[PDB]
Parts: structure tokens; C-alpha cells; sequence
């Protein structure tokens, strides 16, 4: 079995040590696999590109190229972890639920950058870095979650762009799972992540789609009863293909619970099988 | 067309030279602990790959300094002292022009008459890397950063170890409090530190939000997407620091051969590749100074007609010739 | 191959052959840390 | 590494006895032995690369350490003395860059610099039973590690050799926790060495005498770092910045003069050296003339920034 | 944090240190 | 006139004429000839 | 080498007593999510609460009807494949095998409140495919049943998750090995329709054919066994289902001048709208006409209203030249034709590929 | 661990056996998976469609239908190879780089026919066949090649810059049966990306052009695009209709979701899919053409 | 290569078919009948 | 139940032999004995 | 590469009037004198 050891730093405050003890079964994502690694690869510092902190669209691309791992146990002077990579037969693999939705048996696990609310994370002020943990949501809910968040942002731009808003609506959006509703983003104020991390995500989505039902309407005018005209096609194919690989859905784990509670709430830990 | 507007420039360049060092150490300088080896059976590509591993620990038993190092000799130069301008068209984020043909023609004209330029298709969602040329001639080219200034500027200031910012700064002028590195970097209500008779040299690249300072500061992130290196970055970044000991100890500890900030494979001096670990000694960076090399506004006054040494006139009629005052005086054949 | 000689032609007496004239190799001596003059820069010890 | 057919031949466990594979098994065992004998010595060799490279991040520059060590009235100084010392530091660093290259002809400045470098650092603890010594009995003090080129340049006529062989310990001096030390590290979590409080080999190695001390001189490049794929340290790099004005025009009538009468005469009626310049000229890496005109600044001034 | 062991901790010293100089002038190397 | 002529910009200096950005550089081969581009399969003079 | 999954549930849809060891068992999501998805995805014009009417009567004819809403963990989690096969037996092509399995599952079960339960489930699925709430996201997959223990109306079952079929030990039957058993109604191999050689490795899929018309909808369940590739199965299924695809494309949605963009952009002398007026000072007289286009497209077949199938990989068979055997044996008190699959390795993530063409 | 044994034909010349020993870590394809196979399946003669050598568009369809296999240690008589597609654990798998482009850590591998210069391939005169090995590039380079090939196909009925180096493609379209098939699957994806919600997104063009300026980032989005830049200043876009049942429905939800699944299917149906991920332990970060790397099954 | 600020020094003897190149390349065989040696020959031959 | 670390401490197969882990191996096999002596008696008590 | 020998467009600026070494001025008015940079520097008497 392949395992990665993260070296705990010296002269760490006891409060930061106790909080590290809490995040036992959480997911770490490693750039390059090696038996010995440093905290710089775990901190958010290794994640940001072009100097600025990373973006949601950038984080989605980070999770694909970068390899994931799972913490197993912490030690007052050492930190261990196991990989979900090539062939490792990890025994007793358990994870902690980080998403607000509940999980059940036979549910596959995917990953997602934090979108709903402010991401919780451990912050080490002494060393000067923080470690952000990814969100773990089921598969069936993942494709719906993304479509609802982006559609929410376009509604805000429309209400600002249009001279008058078209406010008349159904109420508040909500995601239901196992007879439990989530009622996300009740208030219109508190635009915390409206355009803070999903800004560029909406832009690229607002251009490829606009090119979608426009190119067809400009190529076959029979649908509704100087100019390249080909480089636009090649550019549209190259973009829409890359964007699709970005917003992919690939399960990473399966929740296989034996002699235990079927349904599990945010904060509990369950044994999972490597898919 | 050659019409000279009302502005002058200062060019800043950075070079690196491979040197030979000499190290001395005391007798009992460190305590070394070695553990026991471990074996790791592991499958391989065709067979098996055993891995041996051994831990060790090191502690310096010094009540002071027990080791010294000195750069003794000089080997061949690595980079080249060419004339390669820096293209500011490798970045994105600034407020553009209202008309797109304007900026297209601007970029085309800037690319014309240069060496490094972004690729023409201008790939969206990319790095905007320059085109890879053919074989290299005599070493890695080094970029040059331009800073604007008034025309009638003191020429005697460029004859010694000056500072490109126009005003002396650094954490080497302290003694009472901590809120003084910020005081002497932009506050123009008091005289300069070095030349205690004026605020700055050029009032266009030394204020809090002057043109040069807005161009590159590190905290503004104007050239985040640019893959090329910028040598004038360290003279503008404020370089925060805390107070734990006296200035002498802080100075003695800062000089420790910090990591590099370039690449030794490409020919354009790109940014430091993430993951490459090579240590280089960086003088004149902890002092915030630069040495002026042998330059001259005119070429005729550069060499005398005696088949030998070079001329050293200062000013002929309106031109000038700056005598070399760099550490590299008895090298670099002519 | 069907080789047919009329009567006592050539290429019946030429004895061509290759020959190997020997082989060589290196020695690859070793080196210990204590025989080096650098060992007077630190006090090493073992610690299981 | 070990190969698949090799491990298969080895894992037979007496299921053979023919005459062909009796040679293949021997050759596989020989290959394994040849590989292991070098893998073992790899650690003995890499010990000396871990050292000599743990010390380059501890050693500060001599040009800075020497005047700081000269000026020690009270350790802590006032602002006036600190500024006076920083000026001298700047002056020393600007000049004393390359000794062996600039003062290559003069061979006594080099000995002076070596003596100053030697008498610059501070000694450490001295507890020991046996240590490195010469044939007579004098103890050694320090080490001078360098390149073979500088070693030869120093040994030709600068330094003088004192001895060619020396005595060196051959023991590691292990230590382990036992007795009451094991019981206190499990119920409390602490330990102390000792816990008893009641209250040689002739080895060829060059030795020189610099200053008044006897130091080792090493130039290891054939014993270590030879025929490997790793680079030799002490071949580091130094970065240097250069600054040059381009189009400055001295706006004054007393400085736009000439030092002689017919300095640079010209047949034209208007001397083309009173107009303000536009470019700058200097030398290349190989002594070629280069030019930096105003047109080359068209990439930073014609931007939307 | 340090200070878990007694700072004086009067016991049999391992070895004597030399170069008695002003140590307060540089205390950044210490922990 | 779809584009601009290439024979009317004679204000360039030797540096600009030599630099690789010069489009008319590839046609400067012989000092006694002028290499230009012309519509093919026509006779001079021709139609209006 | 294999792993197991346990879960307790109500026995109104699954009876581990009569079901043979090695049959397929599926699970269901919480029914409360159906309404939250229906009221937001229902096609415009259609009534969104017909599903609620069809759903309430299902639990009204089921034991413990006062236990819906909280989801404490004591609901009808799992179900059997033969259950859905009997619920929709009137749609499979094998008439006699369908109705035989139907009567068998009616008799072997309580047979008192079983027929009513079946018809409720039938229109339940019918109303499921009425507002685009397609039942391929609410029906998961478990492995073949391995062991069970029941005391009354509540059972604890354990099944294999992934791996070889005969690598477990049921340890209470005659032998310690079991093989996959399926009703002959759902089995449908496509290669013998597509006329290609059947040699080597073959994958297993589950398909959900959908028919969308006015007051007439249908949903079958087929266990396809084909050698076709992972994604090429989609192109293969369309050739056989070309009829229903075209039927749906015309009866799926039951509830304007072009513009010459390239023409007027290739030619000049068209009304231009330079950025100088879109800066945003008087952006109405600048865009007064610039065109009209009188354009809108509201009622058109979406890619979701023309869907007719949804498949998913379940497992493979490494042994070449498979020899699946079909025979009739007693199931409770009646005989049903079952097909026996041997040596099938389970695996594959639960991802559904929808064939909308 | 599943492996397939390719029986090499007898009476092989010694020169060809050495050349076959050069192909240690390349990739081969099979029509039907089986433990024992013959050399005719791997030969290009098996790729024939009607009676002739295949086409680059026909090869893209043969790659999806056929199974994938990886060559391993070859002995004089037999030719060992392991399977890829079916889920099967393989410890220590490795591939030889065949593309002119370099690879690094964490790159997904695709599979496309030789579009560059004449494919380097082993030729057997005595047996009478030849085997062509497929070409392996990363995902990013894959999507760009397909885009230009499809565009050239519509033209009938090229330069690619990677790492500052330009390349060319000699696409072959001597057939017509496969060319029109790619047109069908293309327009069927565009036709299924049109719902009632385009109108809203098509009405946000003016505010997009306004946001284009004083942003310095949307301009690059605008320059690459052509349609929205032209329609932005040429069409009026009548203001807005109403919703049939707006009291409980969200119309822009489908369109933003209906497109997600469509785009993901686009990259696979048009060309091939990702087959492998490269992740080498204790090796170089960048591999050069001709060298081998340790890769992980996807 | 040498001077990375210009294409060539003279554009009349450095192109593919310039005057100086056409005069002597070694692959065009213009002075084959000439018995006199040409020193500039070695500088214009591609020299595989 | 048996913890993961206590399981690895026994599956070592003589890859150890230092001092401090010999005690960890002792307290590992003692927890199994203390636990097994209870589960066996649990069946004995469970009959009643 | 090729080495340029001691040449000059004029013959007057070639030799100085001092009974000895030769002149090495660069340009007088419009002529030129290239200083020798060939390996044959201490040979070929003048």
C-alpha cells in the first residue's frame, strides 16, 4: 500500500494542533506523489495561479490534473495520509462528510469547490498558511448544483442590465434530497461569491452558449419559417469541447456501509470503498 | 520617425555569472545523528524496485558563526548583455481602448521591430508564450526594463552606485520604531535619506501611486499573466519585515544565497519555474543599488586612436560617457 | 541454396573468419566518509 | 532494481538441475551482488554531499563578516556608528568581489585575505577524547573546501604544505536509551541523555598552515561527484544589476562645453553633437558594440496602462 | 513552544563552550 | 485599391528595411532586377 | 476479493424469502424528492400534481402509511427486478413469459393486497413519465442477493458490491456458490439482432425505454448483454428503436422570420451601430430599428422531450463464448422461465447515458 | 490482470524480429477480445472497410469500436500484451511516446491516427502485411486537431502552435461515406442546444459589449468570438415574451443545464475519449519523444 | 543568430536564390568547367 | 474490533527489533487478549 | 568565419611619421582603417 507522510512543522501552537486533530477523515489533493512532502503543497498557496488566489473555474481544472489523498491519522509530531490513486489497497478507508447534504448507501462520491457558503478551513497564522478542504457531494446532485448556481448569477446580471427587473418569480430556489431541503441563498443582499469566484465561470458559459443557438441560426435559415465562416466553427468546437471536459463528472469513491447506519449527516464519518 | 519628445528613460538590466566559491568551517561545527536504514519492496515496470531510506538530524553547536564563504574566482558569463526590450502586451486586465482596430494596430506596430512577441492567433485561455526560435548564439538573452523620467535630470547621479527608484529606501535606516520602512518609501514631506537636499530624483516613479509604481509593485499585480522576468520588481516591492534583533544581525542573516528568480534552460529569461531548486547569491539586492557599466551616448568618444586602451572623456559637447564603476572591471574582454 | 560448381572452382579454399581479441572492464573503488578530511567539521553519531 | 526473469530463476527453489540455467542463475546472483555493493556505498558517498551543502546556507559572506568582526566596541551601536559602518560595508562589497581573478598577479594579497578569512569565525565546544591530528601531534582546526583549480593555484606558491598524512578516528559513537530512560519516555514523554547524575589511522591528506592554524584542504571532485549525474556545488551564481540613462539632456550653458578647441571638427556647417541624444552605446558579452535607442522603448510606453 | 524543560536544569554538563563574547548582540539565531 | 502599395514607403531606414518585419524584403534578390507581383495570364497593354 | 452491502428495509416491494439467491435487487430514492423535482421540471401547460395523486395512493395501499415525510430510515428501500418486470409485464414482447411471472409474483406474495399495489405502481411510473421526472435517476443498482434474515415484515439483506459472482460463500444453501438469475422477459441481447459474431468479452446494461404521448405512456426494463463498446451502445440502440424515436419527436411536446446575418455582414452599406452609442447614454435611438427580426421560439422539441432510452454499464463477462442457460423452475408454487448467467464480474460506476436523438 | 497472447508467425527473418523487439511499450487494437489471437487482426489489412486502406475519418470510428491493448515484453516466439478498456488491475504499466510533442505529469492521453508525416511502422515482406501504431497526444492538443479537421471537412463538401512550435497536418479525405457522417452528428448537437431560454441570453449582448470595455478581459473573449461581435451591432432582438407558468417554473435552468450534458458528449462523439493518465513515480517531470513513462489506467 | 536584431547584413547574397547564392552554391554547378579554385565556396554550400 | 495500527504492528514479519516498538507490540497483543477473553464468555453468558 | 587583416581605404593613414610602428587610427574624415584581428599578428614583417 502506498502512503504519503506530511511532515508536521515545529513550534506549532497547541490550539492549531488540536484543530488539526479534528480533521481526521478529510481529503487532501497532492500535486506530485511522493512518500515525503511539505505543507506548502497542501496550503492554498500551491493552488493559486498568476499570483492572484485561485478561481472556481481554475479550481475545477486543478482537481483534475492534481491527485487526491485522504488523511488517516494525525500524530503530535507527524501527519500521515493515503492515496486514492493507482492501485493502493487502502484498508479501513473512512471519510468525513463536508457537504451540508446527507449521504446514503450505494451513493458515489464526487468533488466540488465550495460554492454554497463560506468554506471552512484550518488557518495556521504562526506559519502563515491555510488548508482548504474540498466538498464531497453525491453524483446525482452534482450536475444539478452547478446549473442552479450559474443560473442564479445570470439572473443578477439581467436584473442589473435590464432597465426594469422581471422580478415575478416562484419564490426561493431549494435543493431537496432524502426529504430534506437546503433553501440556499435566501437573501438578495450579501453578494459574497456572486462575482468573487464564479465570475469568470459565468462569462465563458455565457459566450459558448450564445455562440450555440446563434451559429445554427446563421447557417441554416430554414429553421424558422470578408467573413471566415469556418474559423468560427473550429473555434467553437475547440472551446465547447474544452469546457465540457472542465465540467465533467467522474466518481471517485463509493459509500459502502456495513453493520452501520445507512443515512449519514454532515459531520459523521463512514467507511468508503475505492471505486 | 525619430522626433524626440520631452522625456528620458533609464534602462535596468540584470545578469548572472557562474563563479567559484571557497568555504571554511570550524572543527566542531555540527552534531550529526544517523538512524537505521529501512527497505521498501515495491512493484516496478518489469521487475521490482527496492528502496532504501535513512533518516538523519543536524544541529549547529555555535554560540556564533562557525562557517564562512567567499566568491573567489569568476568563470564564463551565462547570460548575454543584449538589447531585448520588454513587451508589456503579455498581460491582461487594464482598461483597454474603446476602438479595437486601434489596439490591434498598436500591437502590430509594437511586434514589428522586436524579437519576442505573443503568437498572432492570440490563444484565449492560455499563457501567451513567444514563438520558439532556432539555435542560440552566445547565451541566454536578458530583458531590459524602461522607466520614464524628466529630460533635464542630474547626470552626475548616474556615475555612482545609484538606485533606480529615484529615492533611497530599505530597512537599513531605522533605530527607534517599526513604522518607518513605510515612512521612508513614499513620504515626500521630508528630504531623501541619501541626498538630504531633495525629496526624490524623478517625481514620476517614486510616489505612492506614481506611474512607475502603478506599473509594477507586486501588490498591484499588473503583469501576473506575463511569463517573462522583470528585474525592476525587487526595487519596487516594499519587502515587509519584522523586528526581532538589531539591524546588524538582520543584515548578516539576510545574505544567505536565496533561491533564484530565473531559468537556465530557455533563451528569454522567463519566470522562475515552480519546483526548480537552485540557490544563487544575490548581492546588490539587499542594498537596493545598481552599478552603472561603461556606456556612452556617442560611439566615437568610446575608443581612442592609439591601438589599445579606451577613451574616458566625460562630456564632449552635449554627449556623455559614463566610466565603468561595476565590480566587473578587470574582466569581460574588449 | 543450390550451389553447383562445374569442376574444382574457387571459393572452396578461402577460410574467412572473425576473431575476438579480448575484453576489458573497470574497477570502481569505494570511499568512506571517515577517511575524508571533511569529517573534522562535525561530530557524527548513531541513534536508532 | 531487479528483473522479472532474474526473480523467476531465483524463486525456483530446487526445481532444476540442468546445465544451461546453472549459468544464468550464477550470472543473476553476480548482477545482484554487483548492484548491491554500489547501492550500499551510495549512502557513504551521499553523506558527504548532505554535508557540504548543509553549510552553504549557514556560512555568510566574508566581505560582510570581516568588518563586522573588526568593529566590536559593545556589539550594539548608535545610529551614527551604524551609518558609518554601513558605508564601509558598501565600499568593501563593491570592491572585494573576485580575489583570485583581479589580484591574480600579486600573490600576497591572497595570503592576507586567507589569513583574514581564517581569523574571522569563532570556535565551538571542545569536548572530545580523540580528534584529527598530524603526525607530530598538533591538532587541526578547520577545513578549506574548494575546486581543484583554486587548490592548485593556492598550493603552487601561496600556501605551504605542512604534512601529507594525518590521524583520524574510526568510531561512530552510537547511543541508545535503556534503564530508567525507557520507562520515563512512555508514562511521561520525556528523556535525558546519560541519566547518571548523582548531584586512529594514518591517512594521506594535505595539511597547510594559514595564519597560525593547521587546517585541512579538500578539493573533492574525483572521489565524489565523479562519473555521476549530479553537479558539483561551489559553482554557484551571482546576480548583478546594471542601470543606464538613455536620453538625458543637460539643460545648462556651463556644462555644454568642450575640453579643447578642435575636439571633433566636421565639414558640415552645423555640428551634429549639440542636439540632444536619443540612444546609448555599450559593449556586448563578447566585446561587440550595441545600441539602445528610443524606439526600443515602444513596448512599455505605448500600452493601455 | 519551548520551556518544557527547566532552563537552568543543573546537571553534569556535556562539554564546555569557548569564545566568551557578547551573545545578546545577536540572538536571532537562538530559539 | 484594396490595400496599400509596397513601393511607396521609401522613408524607411536601412535598419527598418533589414528587420524581418519588412514584407518587401523577400523580393530584394538581384540588384539589377525588381521582383513584383502581377495578375497572371494577361497581356500588357490590356483592357481598360 | 469481493465486498458486501447490508441494509434493512420494509418488505412490501421485496421478499427475500421467495426471491432466488443471485437475483438482481434495486433501491429507490426518497419519494419526497419526486415532487420537488416535478413542480420545477414539468412541461409548460401540463398539470404538475397528477404525480402526487398517483404517488399518494401508492402508500395508501401500503403498510405503515403514516410514516412518510420524515425519512427516519424505515421505508421501502430496496426492490426486486422481477417486481418491475411483473408491474410492466403487459408491455414486453414475450406474452406468455410476462404473464406467467406476473401471476407467480401475485400468488407467492400476500395475494390479498398485491394486485392493488401493482396497479398503483403501474400508473405511478406512468405519472413519473408525465412531467419529465424519468425513473432512471431514482432507481439505483445493488448486487445479487447473497444472504438474508427476516422476522416479520422487516428484513436485513446483504448483497455483493463488485467482483466475481462465485467468489462468495452463501454458507446456508446446499452449495456455497450462486449464479445470476433473471426472468426471461427482460433478457434482450442486441448482437443477435445486429447480426455480428458473439465471441469474447461482453458488457451488461440496463435500458429504460420511454414512450411519450397523450394519456398513453410506457416504460419497460431490459437487461441487455452485448459485446459493443462503452459508448457505441448508444448508436447501436437507436437503429433498433428508430420507430419510437420518431414517434416521440412528433408527440413529445403538445403544450418567426429568419435573419440574413452573414449576408448583410458580407455586404457593406448596412446600418452600422459603432461602440460610440452603446457606451450607454442614449441607447434607444441608436438601436431604434437596426433590424426587426420579429423572432421568438417557444414551442420546440427539447433534447429532454425527445429522449427514449437511458443505459448504464453494470458488469462484464471475461470468459469468451458465454453459454447462458434458459430453463423453467419452480418459483414459490409456480414455474417461471429463468435465464442463468455464470461468472459475471460486477463493477462500474452508476452513470446514466441518455439516448435522445 | 488480463493479458492477450499474440502468436507471431514462424519463419520470420532475424531483422524483423529485432525490429519487433523495438516495439516494447506501444499500443495495439483488437476487434474481438480473446486470450489467443492472430497477427492478421493487428495488421492494417484488418482496418479495410470496403476493399481498400481506411481513411482518417474511418480510423476514428475503428478506434472507438475496437478494443485497446498495450504491448509488453516480447519473446522470440510469442508477443505478450495486456488489455486496457475492461476494468482489470495492471501493476506498473508503461507506454512509449510516439507523438512529436512532449508530455508531462498529469496529462490525459488520447488516441488518433497518424495525421503528421508518414507513419513510422513495422513492415513485414515475408508475411505480406504491415502494422501501424496509433499516435498518442494529450487532451488539449487533441481537441484542437479535431476542430480543424472537421472544419476542413465542411470546406471540401493548417498550423497548430504548441509550446511555441508550429506543426502541420496532412489530412486525408479520399472517401466520402465517413465525411458526411460527421456533419450529421455535428448539427444534431447544435440543434439540441436550442431551448426557450436562448432569447434571454441573446438579449444580454449589449450589456456584454458594455462590459467588454473597461474590463480588459472580456475583449479577449470578444475577439476570439465572431458571431456575437457581429450581431451585437446589427440586430434589434425584440424585447421579451412572457412565461406560460412563471409562478413555479425556471426557464433558464434547462438551457444552462441542457447545454452541460451536450458539451460533454461533444468532445467524445466527434473524436475519441481519454484512455490514460500519466503519473510517474521517481521519474522525470517531462518526457521526451521515444522515452517511456509509467501511466495509470483512467 | 549572432545579431538578434536583424535578418541579414546584405539581402543580396543570403536568400535562397539571391545573386550571391545563385553565383555559387555547389548544388547549382555554375563554375564546373572553371579550373580555378574559389575560396568563397565553403561558405555557401549547405554542408550536410 | 481491531484497530488499524495494531494490525500493522503484527503484520510486520520481523522488519523491526528496536527497543521502543517492542513495547508497542506487547500492548497490542494484550488488547486482543483482553478483548477475546470477553467475547468468548459473552457466548457463555448469552446462552442463559 | 573569416579574419580581417590590416587594411585601410587610404594609404596615408597607414603609417605614422615616427620611424617605427604603424598608425592605427579608425576614421580620418570619410576613409577608414581596420585594425588587424587575425591570428597572424606577430609575423609577416612590415
Amino acid at each position: 500500500p502506498f502512503e504519503i507522510e506530511v511532515l508536521l512543522p515545529g513550534e506549532l501552537s497547541p490550539a492549531e494542533t488540536s484543530a488539526l486533530q479534528k480533521c481526521e477523515g478529510k481529503i487532501i489533493t497532492f500535486s506530485t506523489l511522493r512518500h515525503r512532502a511539505s505543507l506548502v503543497d497542501i496550503a492554498l498557496s500551491s493552488y493559486y495561479i498568476n499570483g492572484a488566489p485561485p478561481d472556481t473555474l481554475s479550481l475545477l481544472e486543478a482537481y483534475r490534473m492534481r491527485f487526491a489523498a485522504v488523511i488517516t491519522r494525525v500524530i503530535p509530531g507527524k501527519l500521515l495520509a493515503h492515496a486514492i490513486g493507482v492501485g493502493t489497497p487502502t484498508p479501513g478507508l473512512f471519510i468525513q462528510n463536508t457537504s451540508p447534504v446527507d449521504l446514503c448507501n450505494g451513493d458515489y462520491i464526487c468533488l466540488l469547490p465550495p460554492v454554497f457558503g463560506s468554506a471552512d478551513s484550518i488557518r495556521l497564522d504562526s506559519v502563515g498558511l491555510e488548508i482548504v478542504f474540498p466538498l464531497t457531494i453525491p453524483q446525482t446532485l452534482m450536475r444539478e448544483i452547478i446549473a442552479k448556481v450559474v443560473a442564479r448569477a445570470v439572473e443578477r446580471t439581467a436584473a442589473g442590465a435590464q432597465i426594469l427587473p422581471h422580478e415575478v418569480l416562484r419564490g426561493a430556489d431549494v435543493i431537496c434530497y432524502n426529504g430534506r431541503r437546503y433553501e440556499l441563498e435566501t437573501n438578495l443582499q450579501h453578494r459574497d461569491g456572486s462575482d468573487a469566484a464564479i465570475r469568470t465561470l459565468v462569462l465563458n458559459l455565457m459566450f459558448s452558449i450564445n455562440e450555440g443557438c446563434l451559429l445554427l441560426l446563421a447557417l441554416i435559415p430554414t429553421l424558422l419559417v470578408r467573413f471566415p465562416i469556418y474559423e468560427t466553427i473550429s473555434s467553437w468546437i475547440s472551446t465547447s469541447s474544452r469546457l465540457g471536459d472542465t465540467l465533467g463528472t467522474r466518481a471517485i469513491l463509493r459509500v459502502c456501509v456495513f453493520d452501520g447506519p445507512s443515512t449519514v449527516h454532515p459531520g459523521d464519518r463512514t467507511a468508503v470503498i475505492q471505486v | 520617425t525619430g522626433f524626440h519628445p520631452g522625456i528620458a528613460f533609464t534602462v535596468v538590466r540584470q545578469d548572472r555569472f557562474a563563479t567559484e566559491q571557497l568555504l571554511y568551517a570550524e572543527r566542531a561545527s555540527e552534531s550529526y545523528f544517523v538512524g537505521q536504514i529501512q527497505v521498501h519492496h515495491h512493484d516496478a515496470i518489469g521487475g521490482v524496485n527496492f528502496t532504501l531510506t535513512q533518516p538523519r538530524a543536524h544541529v549547529d553547536l555555535g554560540v556564533g558563526y562557525t562557517a564562512v564563504c567567499a566568491t573567489a574566482a569568476l568563470r564564463c558569463p551565462l547570460t548575454d548583455m543584449g538589447n531585448t526590450a520588454q513587451n508589456l502586451f503579455f498581460s491582461r486586465g487594464g482598461v483597454p481602448m474603446l476602438h479595437d482596430n486601434v489596439t490591434e494596430s498598436l500591437r502590430r506596430i509594437t511586434a514589428s521591430g522586436g524579437r519576442l512577441n505573443p503568437t498572432e492567433p492570440l490563444p484565449i485561455f492560455g499563457g501567451l508564450r513567444p514563438a520558439t526560435s532556432a539555435g542560440i548564439a552566445r547565451g541566454q538573452a536578458s530583458v531590459c526594463e524602461f522607466v520614464a523620467m524628466p529630460v533635464s535630470t542630474d547626470l552626475q547621479y548616474f556615475r555612482t552606485a545609484c538606485n533606480p527608484r529615484g529615492r533611497a529606501s530599505g530597512m537599513l535606516y531605522m533605530g527607534d520604531r517599526d513604522a518607518d520602512i513605510e515612512a521612508i518609501m513614499f513620504d515626500h514631506t521630508q528630504s531623501d535619506v541619501a541626498y538630504t537636499d531633495r525629496a526624490t530624483l524623478n517625481p514620476w516613479a517614486s510616489q505612492k501611486h506614481s506611474y512607475g509604481d502603478r506599473l509594477y509593485n507586486g501588490t498591484y499585480n499588473l503583469t501576473g499573466a506575463s511569463p517573462i522576468y522583470s528585474p525592476c520588481f525587487k526595487f519596487f516591492t516594499p519587502a515587509e519585515v519584522n523586528t526581532n534583533c538589531n539591524t546588524l544581525d538582520r543584515l548578516l542573516m539576510e545574505a544567505k544565497a536565496v533561491a533564484s528568480q530565473s531559468s537556465t534552460d530557455t533563451e528569454y529569461q522567463f519566470k522562475r519555474p515552480p519546483g526548480s531548486t537552485e540557490m544563487t547569491q544575490d548581492p546588490c539586492g539587499l542594498f537596493q543599488e545598481a552599478y552603472p557599466p561603461l556606456c556612452s551616448s556617442d560611439a566615437a568618444m568610446l575608443r581612442t586612436a592609439h591601438a589599445g586602451e579606451t577613451g574616458a572623456d566625460e562630456v564632449h559637447l552635449a554627449q556623455y560617457l559614463i566610466r565603468d564603476a561595476s565590480p566587473l572591471r578587470g574582466c569581460l574582454p574588449l | 541454396f543450390f550451389k553447383q560448381i562445374r569442376s574444382d572452382d574457387n571459393s572452396l579454399y578461402s577460410a574467412q573468419f572473425d576473431i575476438l581479441l579480448g575484453t576489458y572492464c573497470n574497477t570502481l573503488n569505494f570511499v568512506r566518509f571517515l577517511e575524508l578530511g571533511l569529517s573534522v567539521a562535525c561530530i557524527c553519531t548513531k541513534f536508532p | 532494481a531487479i528483473a522479472s526473469e532474474a526473480l523467476s530463476l531465483l524463486s525456483n527453489t530446487y526445481v532444476d538441475g540442468t546445465e544451461i540455467d546453472s549459468s544464468l542463475r550464477i550470472r543473476a546472483i553476480q548482477q545482484m551482488a554487483r548492484n548491491l555493493r554500489t547501492v550500499l556505498d551510495s549512502f557513504e558517498r551521499g553523506t558527504a554531499d548532505q554535508l557540504l551543502g548543509v553549510l552553504l546556507e549557514k556560512a555568510p559572506p566574508l566581505s560582510l563578516l570581516s568588518p563586522i568582526n573588526k568593529f566590536q566596541p559593545e556589539g550594539h551601536l548608535n545610529r551614527v556608528a551604524r551609518a558609518a559602518l554601513l558605508s564601509d560595508l558598501k565600499r568593501r562589497v563593491c570592491a572585494d568581489m573576485f580575489f583570485m581573478t583581479r589580484h591574480a598577479r600579486e600573490p600576497r594579497l591572497i595570503s592576507a585575505y586567507l589569513s583574514d578569512m581564517v581569523s574571522c569565525t569563532q570556535p565551538s565546544v571542545m569536548v572530545s577524547r580523540i580528534t584529527h591530528t598530524n603526525t607530530r601531534g598538533r591538532q587541526v582546526d578547520g577545513v578549506l573546501v574548494t575546486t581543484a583549480t583554486l587548490k592548485r593555484q593556492l598550493l603552487q606558491g601561496i600556501l605551504q604544505i605542512d604534512d601529507t598524512a594525518a590521524d583520524v578516528p574510526v568510531t561512530y559513537g552510537e547511543m541508545v536509551l535503556q534503564g530508567t530512560n525507557l520507562v520515563t519516555a512512555l508514562v511521561m514523554g520525556k528523556a535525558v541523555r546519560g541519566m547518571d547524575d548523582v548531584a586512529n589511522a594514518r591517512v594521506p591528506a594535505d595539511l597547510v598552515i594559514v595564519g597560525d592554524k593547521l587546517v585541512f584542504l579538500e578539493a573533492l571532485e574525483r572521489r565524489v561527484y565523479q562519473a555521476t549525474r549530479v553537479a558539483y556545488p561551489l559553482i554557484g551564481n551571482i546576480d548583478i544589476t546594471f542601470i543606464m540613462p538613455m536620453g538625458v539632456f543637460q539643460a545648462n550653458s556651463m556644462d555644454r562645453y568642450t575640453r579643447h578647441a578642435g575636439d571633433f571638427s566636421t565639414v558640415s556647417e552645423q555640428d551634429p553633437r549639440q542636439f540632444p541624444p536619443q540612444g546609448i552605446f555599450f559593449y556586448n558579452k563578447d566585446g561587440i558594440l550595441t545600441q539602445l535607442t528610443l524606439r526600443d522603448a515602444m513596448g512599455t510606453i505605448c500600452h493601455s496602462s | 513552544i519551548a520551556g518544557l524543560f527547566n532552563i537552568p536544569a543543573g546537571i553534569i554538563p556535556t562539554g564546555n563552550v569557548l569564545s566568551t563574547i557578547e551573545v545578546c548582540a545577536h540572538r536571532c539565531i537562538f530559539d | 485599391m484594396p490595400h496599400h502599395p509596397h513601393w511607396v514607403n521609401e522613408h524607411l531606414t536601412i535598419l527598418q528595411f533589414i528587420a524581418p518585419s519588412n514584407p518587401r524584403l523577400r523580393f530584394e534578390l538581384n540588384p539589377a532586377f525588381d521582383f513584383f507581383v502581377a495578375p497572371g495570364d494577361v497581356d500588357l497593354p490590356g483592357p481598360q | 476479493t469481493t465486498q458486501l452491502i447490508q441494509q434493512v428495509s420494509l418488505t412490501d416491494f421485496f421478499r427475500p424469502d421467495i426471491e432466488h439467491a443471485g437475483s438482481i435487487v434495486l433501491i429507490l430514492r426518497h419519494p419526497s424528492d419526486m415532487i420537488g423535482e416535478a413542480n420545477t421540471l414539468t412541461q409548460a401547460g401540463r398539470d404538475p400534481d397528477v404525480l402526487l395523486e398517483g404517488l399518494r395512493n401508492l402508500f395508501n395501499a401500503c403498510t405503515a402509511p403514516w410514516t412518510v415525510g420524515e425519512g427516519g430510515g424505515l421505508r421501502a428501500y430496496v426492490t426486486s427486478l422481477s417486481f418491475i418486470a411483473a408491474c410492466r409485464a403487459e408491455e414486453y414482447t414475450d406474452k406468455q413469459a410476462a404473464d406467467a411471472n406476473r401471476t407467480a409474483i401475485v400468488s407467492a406474495y400476500g395475494c390479498s393486497r398485491m394486485e392493488t399495489r401493482l396497479i398503483r405502481f403501474s400508473e405511478c411510473l406512468r405519472a413519473m413519465v408525465q412531467c419529465h421526472v424519468f425513473p432512471h435517476r431514482f432507481i439505483s443498482f445493488f448486487g445479487s442477493l447473497l444472504e438474508y434474515t427476516i422476522q416479520d415484515n422487516l428484513c436485513n439483506i446483504t448483497a455483493v458490491a463488485k467482483g466475481p459472482q462465485e467468489a462468495a460463500r452463501t454458507d446456508k444453501t446446499s452449495t456455497r456458490r450462486v449464479t445470476a438469475n433473471i426472468p426471461a422477459c427482460v433478457f434482450w441481447d442486441v448482437d443477435k439482432d445486429l447480426h455480428l459474431s458473439a465471441d469474447g468479452l461482453k458488457h451488461v446494461f440496463l435500458v429504460f425505454v420511454y414512450t411519450q404521448r397523450r394519456q398513453r405512456e410506457g416504460v419497460r426494463l431490459h437487461l441487455a448483454l452485448s459485446q459493443l463498446n462503452e459508448q457505441c451502445f448508444g448508436r447501436g440502440i437507436g437503429f433498433l428503436l428508430g420507430r419510437i424515436r420518431a414517434e416521440n419527436a412528433a408527440w413529445g411536446t403538445e403544450g418567426t422570420r429568419a435573419l440574413p446575418l452573414v449576408q448583410l455582414s458580407n455586404d457593406p452599406t448596412s446600418p452600422r451601430c459603432s461602440i460610440g452609442e452603446i457606451t450607454g447614454v442614449n441607447w434607444n435611438l441608436a438601436r431604434q430599428r437596426l433590424y426587426q427580426w420579429t423572432g421568438d421560439f417557444r414551442g420546440l422539441p427539447t433534447q429532454l422531450s425527445c429522449m427514449y432510452a437511458a443505459y448504464t454499464l453494470i458488469g462484464t463477462i471475461p470468459s469468451e463464448s458465454v453459454r447462458y442457460t434458459r430453463r423453467m423452475e419452480r418459483f414459490g408454487g409456480y414455474n417461471v422461465p429463468t435465464i442463468w448467467l455464470e461468472g459475471v464480474v460486477w463493477g462500474g460506476t452508476n452513470t446514466w447515458n441518455e439516448c435522445y436523438y
